[PDB]
């Protein structure tokens, strides 16, 4: 679709991931969250999602999992594609993200997870709520 | 009219208070009296200036002591000040309104559709410096935009003339804050004196302040001149700029376009 | 807005209908149409309304007066002397007064009878409970009085023991444990009642209202909650009321919050709280709705009635807010139209169709000026929060059912309304949809027409052109860049966002008689400066040596004391 690589090159992507790893030194590390999300496609957006995104996820760093501003970029990430439909990208973000995020570091996630969700997702407001309740 | 004298040829031993004694209190009253001394001894060179408030009481007073008995010698208390090309040049007031103060650095808004917030009408006038209110009347279509900064007024002037907010076209002009629009409305009631007061400045140098700066947002400073040193926050007190600026401002400039993008804030 | 002149007027009519000496009809439902106007300006305190309750009893009005002491009730809680007024009164009625007396009188039980002053409460109680021949009833009500810490609690005590000679100590040892806890009671909250009743004093200050003092007893209060710090944190509420204050009704509602109590009295304290105090406040009404929102998962029927009722009672006082249409939307989408992964997708997406062509339909209702009662939607839309009912439909269009020349024929449809070509989430969406493809054709469009015709806020076109330097310089190249640079209008996507960041408007390409020049030194006073026509002030002596030099030529020589200054604060402001 005549789209051309922007940061996710060999001599960029490197030195976005030498910054990105310091998580505590460096600022500025959600504007880059928040930059690497601007591609909008099916396999860019995969290829984004696989690089550090599940990299984090296999990791699990502490700094990005207490953010919940990295969580609504990945969010962020997939809801806006341009080839898949409504109800299978929201199916895959409700059933297999929202589980995946620990419970107990959801006290910074849930002020950035509930705009998001009363953003785009106004069914799915009232199963999360369940899901993050005060009793087990 | 502060008519000063030069008293000359005095003791050594005559000090200030004495030359002050001799001075005030005698049919007059002297606003100040001093002795120029030496630079580097501290004794007096035998001159001095006495600066009254009113010329008749210091001609009276330069009449009546020359000739007069100081510490032992003559008082030579002769007027200093009071046909050349070359002359200052002399003006006269505007008799303070809230157009000719160069202190005056809130802009008066009109032309409103009595439509707009007045978190909205922030965010019109928010990136030209810092602000402290933004309050507006209500059901009289106007507001009032008070900065810290004159510069960031004439910025705003310049820039937001002939911008129409709204589908209504503003009007741009100076203005009193609301307790002064208060006693000029008390005052024109009873059309008595109607007089206005000037805006309070900034007690002036001041070396760390940047103006047209804005910043949202431990602080190690090396308070170098190329960079910010202090700033007013944003409502309020004063904030010792930090090096993570910037990026405070870009994730919550990112954040103002995720909440503006939904509908959760409109300004 | 004047109270005081709405009191004189109120007494100069009861002293008129008082010197005329007769019916006076006229004068009545004047002194009647002036109170109930009163009452709704005004907070209605027990002290004013005293009299008119007397003057509404003396015209034989009892059935308009019961409905009245309801409403004085709820007016000011701490209103001992109008619960006594309305215990004193309804005596001499119908069969029902026995279920009367009593119900109006254990009404004020959990209202009133946790104060200082209600000693006469309980003492008017039991001369009630003193007609009828119903001993054990009078037996409860001196019990129940003593084990409350009140002002005569040792002479009720003493009474209690001597006045009933056959039950007077069939329970000694509760009975004086309970007098024991209240003498406890009274004994700790006596450092209260001296630091309050030795301050109040009125001399038009602090003192008469005693802020400090209050807030010292609310303290003492919320730090010795031994299971009854609910009914005198609320006399303490009360008190502290009596003597508008949102900071004190807050704490009061974080009290209650962290104490876990019901949602219904929760509820109607933020209906209280809501009616009771004046309005351009905007500090608990989104903390209710945050709270409403929060306790959606409890209760669905009653709370998204109480939602809709909230926004109808919000949206009538506050019409430019944009926060309530967005909340109102979101528990539109959430309660009505719900459909979980669970279910079949041909019914989520037959739902969102629905609420898609129900959002149009409302538009296209209201660009047509057509309204229907029965659908709430109709009347809940304002002129001002219509652009985001706009987006919030372009979102439900192209992120839901997934069509891109139909969002671009609604784009091509509302982009040239009157009310809506100026805001901020419409343009902004479809500079989102624009960056979602790959084009840029559309986007230069945008950012050239951004100062030009389209008028955003300073701070939201910085953040568009701050964001396009961004996304521009990591998904274009040159080959792109080159062939949209245009001479015309100068236009370059790298160094025209720059430009732009000061001065809303901005033109890419007869000097002495502009806007310009004449307020160059100084801003706002406008001035016709005199200058010289034929200046050689760039001309180098070297070229000025070549011929002489013409006479100066002379202009605005005639207006070097006028100044004019266009005044318009005097003129629109101050003369109006």
């Amino acid at each position: 679709d005549s789209q051309s690589n922007g940061l996710l090159n060999k001599e960029l992507f490197d030195k976005v991931w030498k910054r990105l790893s310091c998580k505590e030194k460096k600022s500025g590390q959600e504007i880059l969250l928040n930059n690497l999300v601007q591609f909008y496609s099916k396999d860019t957006v995969e290829f984004v999602e696989k690089n550090i995104f599940q990299k984090i996820i296999e990791f699990g760093w502490e700094y990005y999992l207490q953010n919940g501003m990295f969580w609504n970029c990945y969010c962020r990430l997939i809801y806006f594609d341009t080839s898949r439909s409504y109800l299978d990208k929201r199916q895959y973000i409700v059933r297999k993200i929202w589980p995946q995020i620990d419970k107990k570091f959801a006290q910074s996630v849930l002020p950035s997870l509930t705009e998001f969700c009363e953003s785009y997702f106004p069914e799915e407001m009232d199963t999360l709520e369940e899901m993050f309740t005060e009793e087990p | 009219n502060n008519c000063s004298i030069f008293v000359g040829d005095l003791a050594p031993n005559v000090t200030e208070s004495q030359l002050f004694e001799l001075f005030i209190n005698r049919y007059a009253s002297t606003s100040h009296a001093k002795i120029v001394h030496d630079q580097v001894t501290g004794m007096s060179k035998g001159y001095g200036f006495v600066k009254f408030t009113n010329s008749d009481e210091q001609q009276l007073a330069l009449s009546e002591m020359q000739g007069v008995f100081l510490n032992g010698r003559a008082i030579k208390v002769g007027p200093t000040s009071g046909m050349s090309q070359f002359i200052y040049p002399v003006q006269q007031q505007p008799s303070l309104n809230h157009f000719t103060d160069p202190n005056n650095t809130t802009v008066f808004i009109g032309g409103l559709s009595s439509l707009v917030t007045e978190d909205e009408l922030r965010a019109y006038f928010q990136p030209f410096g810092t602000i402290v209110y933004v309050k507006i009347p209500v059901g009289k279509c106007c507001g009032f935009v008070q900065y810290v900064d004159r510069l960031s007024a004439e910025a705003a002037i310049a820039g937001m003339q002939g911008f129409p907010i709204a589908n209504s076209r503003v009007r741009l002009s100076w203005g009193r804050s609301a307790k002064q629009t208060a006693l000029l409305q008390q005052a024109m009631l009873s059309n008595s004196l109607q007089v206005q007061q000037q805006q309070p400045g900034l007690q002036q140098p001041n070396y760390g302040y940047i103006p047209s700066s804005t910043c949202e947002a431990n602080v190690s400073s090396t308070m170098l001149p190329g960079c910010q040193i202090l700033n007013y926050s944003n409502p309020q007190q004063v904030i010792m700029q930090g090096s993570e600026a910037v990026v405070n401002s870009t994730n919550a400039m990112l954040n103002r376009l995720e909440q503006g993008s939904n509908g959760f804030m409109f300004a | 807005a004047l109270r005081g002149l709405d009191t004189q007027f109120l007494q100069d009519n009861t002293a008129l209908v008082q010197a005329y000496r007769g019916l006076d009809w006229s004068d009545i439902s004047s002194l009647t149409q002036m109170v109930d106007v009163i009452e709704q300006t005004v907070v209605k305190y027990g002290n004013p309304n005293d009299s008119i309750k007397l003057a509404l009893e003396t015209i034989l009005w009892q059935i308009l007066r019961k409905y009245p002491l309801l409403f004085g009730f709820w007016k000011r809680f701490a209103t001992i002397e109008y619960q006594l007024f309305g215990l004193k009164k309804s005596i001499a009625v119908l069969a029902t007064s026995v279920k009367w007396f009593p119900t109006s009188l254990e009404l004020w039980c959990d209202y009133l009878n946790v104060l200082c002053v209600n000693n006469p409460n309980e003492t008017d109680f039991i001369r009630n409970n003193f007609e009828i021949a119903k001993d054990l009833i009078g037996k409860q009500f001196l019990s129940h009085p003593f084990w409350d810490k009140f002002i005569e609690f040792e002479v009720g005590q003493k009474n209690w023991h001597n006045v009933q000679r056959i039950y007077e100590y069939i329970i000694e040892v509760p009975l004086h444990q309970y007098a024991r806890f209240f003498t406890s009671y009274k004994k700790f909250l006596n450092e209260k009642n001296l630091k309050t009743t030795r301050n109040i004093d009125i001399v038009l200050r602090k003192t008469q209202t005693t802020v400090n003092e209050i807030w010292q007893f609310e303290s003492k209060i919320k730090q010795p909650f031994f299971n009854l710090g609910q009914v005198l944190n609320d006399d303490l509420e009360n008190w502290s009321r009596y003597l508008y204050h949102e900071n004190t009704w807050m704490m009061y509602i974080k009290w209650l919050t962290k104490k876990n109590i019901s949602d219904e009295v929760v509820v109607d304290i933020y209906q209280k709280a809501n009616t009771f105090l004046p309005l351009d406040f905007k500090t608990l009404r989104y903390d209710f709705l945050r709270f409403l929102k929060r306790k959606y998962r409890s209760n669905n029927t009653l709370f998204n009635n109480i939602f809709n009722e909230t926004v109808s009672r919000y949206l009538k006082i506050w019409p430019n807010d944009i926060l309530l249409m967005t909340e109102y939307l979101c528990m539109l989408k959430r309660h009505s139209f719900k459909n979980s992964l669970d279910q079949s997708p041909k019914e989520i997406l037959e739902k969102q169709t629905s609420f898609t062509k129900i959002l149009e339909t409302s538009i296209t209702n209201y660009i047509n000026n057509q309204i229907d009662a029965k659908v709430h939607l109709q009347t809940l839309i304002n002129d001002k929060n219509l652009s985001i009912v706009v987006v919030e439909l372009i979102k439900t269009t192209w992120l839901v059912l997934k069509n891109n020349m139909q969002t671009r024929k609604y784009f091509n449809l509302y982009q040239k309304n009157i009310l809506i070509k100026n805001s901020v989430p419409f343009w902004l969406t479809y500079y989102k949809f624009e960056k979602s493809n790959v084009n840029f054709t559309k986007l230069n469009k945008f950012i050239r027409e951004l100062g030009v015709e389209i008028y955003l806020p300073t701070t939201v076109m910085n953040d568009i052109l701050t964001d396009y330097k961004t996304f521009y310089l990591t998904h274009s190249n040159i080959v792109t860049y080159e062939s949209s640079i245009i001479d015309s209008n100068t236009f370059d996507p790298i160094l025209y966002p720059e430009l732009k960041m000061s001065n809303p408007k901005y033109d890419p390409v007869d000097w002495h008689k502009k806007t310009e020049w004449k307020e160059a030194g100084h801003i706002g006073i406008t001035t016709e400066r005199p200058q010289i026509s034929n200046s050689i002030i760039e001309c180098n002596s070297g070229t000025l040596i070549q011929k002489p030099i013409s006479l100066p030529n002379f202009r605005n020589l005639e207006k070097i004391n006028q100044v004019k200054i266009n005044d318009l604060y005097t003129e629109e402001f101050l003369k109006e």
